[PDB]
RNA sequence: CCAUAGGUUAAUGAGGCGAACCGGGGGAACUGAAACAUCUAAGUACCCCGAGGAAAAGAAAUCAACCGAGAUUCCCCCAG
RNA sequence: UUUUGUAUAAUGGGUCAGCGACUUAUAUUCUGUAGCAAGGUUAACCGAAUAGGGGAGCCGAAGGGAAACCGAGUCUUAACU
RNA sequence: GUUUAUUAAAAACACAGCACUGUGCAAACACGAAAGUGGACGUAUACGGUGUGACGCCUGCCCGGUGCCGGGAGGUUAAU
RNA sequence: UGAACUCGCUGUGAAGAUGCAGUGUACCCGCGGCAAGACGGAAAGACCCCGUGAACCUUUACUAUAGCUUGACACUGAACA
RNA sequence: CUUUAAUGUUUGAUGUUCUAACGUUGACCCGUAAUCCGGGUUGCGGACAGUGUCUGGUGGGUAGUUUGACUGGGGCGGUCUCCUCCUAAAGAGUAACGGAGGAGCACGAAGGUUGGCUAAUCCUGGUCGGACAUCAGGAGGUUAGUGCAAUGGCAUAAGCCAGCUUGACUGCGAGCGUGACGGCGCGAGCAGGUGCGAAAGCAGGUCAUAGUGAUCCGGUGGUUCUGAAUGGAAGGGCCAUC
């Protein structure tokens, strides 16, 4: 049978062109009043996954 | 706890909001700064309100 | 026992030593009180954090009436 | 449903017309793709009249210094 | 009371067995979830009923997208 | 064999002969290799002979963005040296 | 009298007697999707449950807690 | 029942030695006896701990649920207060 | 509007009665050699009881399960995240059920910034006024103070008063530090728009290091995004926040 992608970890990470993965950062959901806006700005836009853990997202996620 | 938190929404421009602490019991009044509203992108008064 | 517990350890200490070159933005030291103190092209962060606003080698100088310890640049 | 063409498989169709139904019967895009849109992929040499499709405009610069219309 | 229930013989048929496949009526748990209860295993194993050489489906109150197709079943993609 | 460590008085075996444990299928990635190369390749299927058809499709030659969308750029932002 | 067939025969179980308690008979209760059986072809001097354990002398106080029984105003309260 | 040409001692040693070191002692081989040792044989310790193991049992542990129980609607109609 | 009288008109919980559904494990008759069952006359009940679907309660009667780890064996006790000091061997880091203490906030001024100040403890003298309130002087030299523990810091003061104020600002961010990673921190400069100061400048919270939790799932406001035929919409997304 076909490979079944990890469909959680397909709504969370995107493949970029040279083959490395954009995810959204963490620590931006609720709690936000406490955290300085300096926190909050670096954290808004979507970065990319360190070389440790990129092959758990490469298993994870075979097809793109 | 005992310390709750509130929201400044602007007066002059859209519902943009900041947020900060703040202490009921000891000052009851209510707070008027004058922050940045960044939809507009100017300063103006920031009144209190609750969520 | 009745205690038993600790903070984790902060990695203070003089990052780039006496002679060192460093890029704009280097922290030099990081520490708690003004152990150091900026002197000329460093800067002095909410942190008491000195690093480097230009270019250079870093120089440790012991100036002033109290005799305390300086963190200089020259290009 | 939709398509990115690359303008050197642009003149692969039927002399220079290249509607959508055409540029689908010449395998280049999808059956089911209704929006496409010619993008700056480089090389071309005949007059292509692009009528229809959505033109970039690197693309515009091209397809016309080749001597091709659009719309 | 009228008829009905019932009782008699005759005509025809049914009954039971059998490998899988088939359609229905019921229908688990171990297991996986690194525990576990939603979930999974799975309408699976098993039980029952009824067929036939096949059985089910099946001639749109079906799709589609302003273009069009035209019952059903089966295979390959669509697509992990 | 298991262990920091076994002549160990820790495990297992009386001996012999036979059998006895990294497989298979499908997807996926990488390496070698071969073909052809901005292309490569066909599946079920028909055909009867492993040929030949069949390019439906798949992967690649374009990316950025949550998305519309724009596109060798693009997102970010009122705009970014 | 009974009991751990096969390491325990006992002070354990049962026992007559005792009390509480349920049950008005299509009884309570029990087995059973149900039909239906038993209880009982009995009917409160009967039947089931529970404790206690011949007999003799006795069986004191507590109803805050938990259960049970009764009470029905008020508060709270589902489907609809 | 790994294979043995299967002694004592004091040491040493995976820390209690027939097997190692140093020593001492001992011709080869049965038969009857005794049971101190071969951590003798017997049952992959029952104690103990562990395993995100099992089972049963308990309860004011969580979640359900048969039973019992309350209503509403259905089977379910008719007058009078 | 309040307050209430007579008549019409709105339903529904009552409380008797009634009989034809329904019940009969009452009597008799028949099918019939039959305590079964059915049917028929009846008598008693009687729209209750009972059963189905909803529903609230009750429910170890039964079922499925859970019931942490560290640990100088396990249990009992204690502990689990965070900050400070030592242990820590003069970079960083560094364990033990090692040694000592803290935190789970506070604050619209206790932030910003311009202008000023300078502290403990004494010794004297002085109305009550004492061992200690306030005043005056001296001697002291940070022995204090810093919203909260400790360490490092603070006189240019970061300590203490004062005047104006909202930089506790939005978009970024060269470059660094620290992390296995999730993350965490520092940051000149730039764009916009502000306070303060005559300006030089300073200001993206507070002397610094504690004051805290991922995701998922929902809630709230916004939005040049999507909008399963088409217009919308719901639901998504993105922002901000709970
Ligand atoms: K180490
Ligand atoms: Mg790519
Ligand atoms: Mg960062
Ligand atoms: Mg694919
Ligand atoms: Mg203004
Ligand atoms: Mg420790
Ligand atoms: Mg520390
Ligand atoms: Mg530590
Ligand atoms: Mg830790
Ligand atoms: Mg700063
Ligand atoms: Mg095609
Ligand atoms: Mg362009
Ligand atoms: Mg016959
Ligand atoms: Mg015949
Ligand atoms: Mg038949
Ligand atoms: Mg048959
Ligand atoms: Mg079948
Ligand atoms: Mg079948
Ligand atoms: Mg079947
Ligand atoms: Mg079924
Ligand atoms: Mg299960
Ligand atoms: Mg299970
Ligand atoms: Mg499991
Ligand atoms: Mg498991
Ligand atoms: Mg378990
Ligand atoms: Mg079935
Ligand atoms: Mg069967
Ligand atoms: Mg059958
Ligand atoms: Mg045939
Ligand atoms: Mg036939
Ligand atoms: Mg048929
Ligand atoms: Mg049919
Ligand atoms: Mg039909
Ligand atoms: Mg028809
Ligand atoms: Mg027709
Ligand atoms: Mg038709
Ligand atoms: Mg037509
Ligand atoms: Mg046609
Ligand atoms: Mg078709
Ligand atoms: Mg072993
Ligand atoms: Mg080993
Ligand atoms: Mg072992
Ligand atoms: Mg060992
Ligand atoms: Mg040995
Ligand atoms: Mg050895
Ligand atoms: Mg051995
Ligand atoms: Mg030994
Ligand atoms: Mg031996
Ligand atoms: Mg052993
Ligand atoms: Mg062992
Ligand atoms: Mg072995
Ligand atoms: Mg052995
Ligand atoms: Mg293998
Ligand atoms: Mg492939
Ligand atoms: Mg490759
Ligand atoms: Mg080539
Ligand atoms: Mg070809
Ligand atoms: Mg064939
Ligand atoms: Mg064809
Ligand atoms: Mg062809
Ligand atoms: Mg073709
Ligand atoms: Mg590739
Ligand atoms: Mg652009
Ligand atoms: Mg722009
Ligand atoms: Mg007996
Ligand atoms: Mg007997
Ligand atoms: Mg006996
Ligand atoms: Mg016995
Ligand atoms: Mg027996
Ligand atoms: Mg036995
Ligand atoms: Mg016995
Ligand atoms: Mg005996
Ligand atoms: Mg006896
Ligand atoms: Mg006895
Ligand atoms: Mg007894
Ligand atoms: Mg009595
Ligand atoms: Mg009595
Ligand atoms: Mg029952
Ligand atoms: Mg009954
Ligand atoms: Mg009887
Ligand atoms: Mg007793
Ligand atoms: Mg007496
Ligand atoms: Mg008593
Ligand atoms: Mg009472
Ligand atoms: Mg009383
Ligand atoms: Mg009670
Ligand atoms: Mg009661
Ligand atoms: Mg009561
Ligand atoms: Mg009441
Ligand atoms: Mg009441
Ligand atoms: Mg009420
Ligand atoms: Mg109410
Ligand atoms: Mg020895
Ligand atoms: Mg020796
Ligand atoms: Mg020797
Ligand atoms: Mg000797
Ligand atoms: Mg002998
Ligand atoms: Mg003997
Ligand atoms: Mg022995
Ligand atoms: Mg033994
Ligand atoms: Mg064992
Ligand atoms: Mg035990
Ligand atoms: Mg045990
Ligand atoms: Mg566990
Ligand atoms: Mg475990
Ligand atoms: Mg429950
Ligand atoms: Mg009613
Ligand atoms: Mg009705
Ligand atoms: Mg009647
Ligand atoms: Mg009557
Ligand atoms: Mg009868
Ligand atoms: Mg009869
Ligand atoms: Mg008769
Ligand atoms: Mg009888
Ligand atoms: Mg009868
Ligand atoms: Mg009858
Ligand atoms: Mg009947
Ligand atoms: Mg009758
Ligand atoms: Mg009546
Ligand atoms: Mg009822
Ligand atoms: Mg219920
Ligand atoms: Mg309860
Ligand atoms: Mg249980
Ligand atoms: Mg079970
Ligand atoms: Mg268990
Ligand atoms: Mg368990
Ligand atoms: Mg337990
Ligand atoms: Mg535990
Ligand atoms: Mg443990
Ligand atoms: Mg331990
Ligand atoms: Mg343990
Ligand atoms: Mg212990
Ligand atoms: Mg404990
Ligand atoms: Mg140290
Ligand atoms: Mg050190
Ligand atoms: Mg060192
Ligand atoms: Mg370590
Ligand atoms: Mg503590
Ligand atoms: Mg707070
Ligand atoms: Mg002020
Ligand atoms: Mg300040
Ligand atoms: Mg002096
Ligand atoms: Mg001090
Ligand atoms: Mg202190
Ligand atoms: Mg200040
Ligand atoms: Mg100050
Ligand atoms: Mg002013
Ligand atoms: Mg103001
Ligand atoms: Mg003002
Ligand atoms: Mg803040
Ligand atoms: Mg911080
Ligand atoms: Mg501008
Ligand atoms: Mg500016
Ligand atoms: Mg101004
Ligand atoms: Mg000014
Ligand atoms: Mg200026
Ligand atoms: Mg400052
Ligand atoms: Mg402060
Ligand atoms: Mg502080
Ligand atoms: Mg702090
Ligand atoms: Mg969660
Ligand atoms: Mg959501
Ligand atoms: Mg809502
Ligand atoms: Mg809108
Ligand atoms: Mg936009
Ligand atoms: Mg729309
Ligand atoms: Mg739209
Ligand atoms: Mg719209
Ligand atoms: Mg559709
Ligand atoms: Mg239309
Ligand atoms: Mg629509
Ligand atoms: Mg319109
Ligand atoms: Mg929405
Ligand atoms: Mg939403
Ligand atoms: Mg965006």
């Amino acid at each position: 049978p076909k490979i079944k992608t990890v469909r959680g970890a397909a709504k969370r990470f995107k493949k970029t062109g040279k083959g490395g993965f954009k995810h959204k950062h963490a620590n931006l959901r609720h709690i936000l009043t406490k955290k300085a806006t300096k926190r909050k700005r670096h954290l808004r836009p979507k970065a990319m996954v360190s070389k440790g853990d990129l092959g758990l997202v490469i298993a994870c996620l075979p097809y793109a | 706890g005992i310390r709750e938190k509130i929201k400044l929404v602007s007066s002059a421009g859209t519902g943009h909001f900041y947020t900060t602490t703040k202490n009921k019991r000891t000052k009851p009044e209510k707070l008027e700064l004058k922050k940045f509203d960044p939809v507009v992108r100017q300063h103006v008064i920031y009144k209190e309100a609750k969520i | 026992t009745r205690n038993g517990r600790d903070s984790e350890a902060k990695r203070l200490g003089v990052k780039r030593f006496g002679g060192e070159s460093v890029l704009a933005g280097s922290i030099i030291v990081r520490q708690r009180g003004t152990k150091f103190h900026a002197g000329a092209n460093v800067g002095c962060g909410r942190d008491h954090t000195l690093f480097a606003k230009a270019d250079g080698k870093v120089k440790f100088e012991v100036k002033g009436p109290k005799n305390r310890k300086f963190i200089s640049i020259e290009a | 449903i939709t398509a990115e063409i690359r303008l050197s498989d642009l003149a692969k169709v039927e002399g220079g017309v290249v509607d959508l139904n055409t540029l689908k019967a010449a395998n280049i895009i999808g059956i089911q793709i209704e929006f496409a849109k010619v993008i700056l992929a480089g090389e071309v040499t005949t007059p292509v009249t692009v009528r229809g499709l959505r033109v970039t405009k690197g693309a515009r610069a091209a397809i016309e210094a080749a001597g091709g219309k659009i719309e």
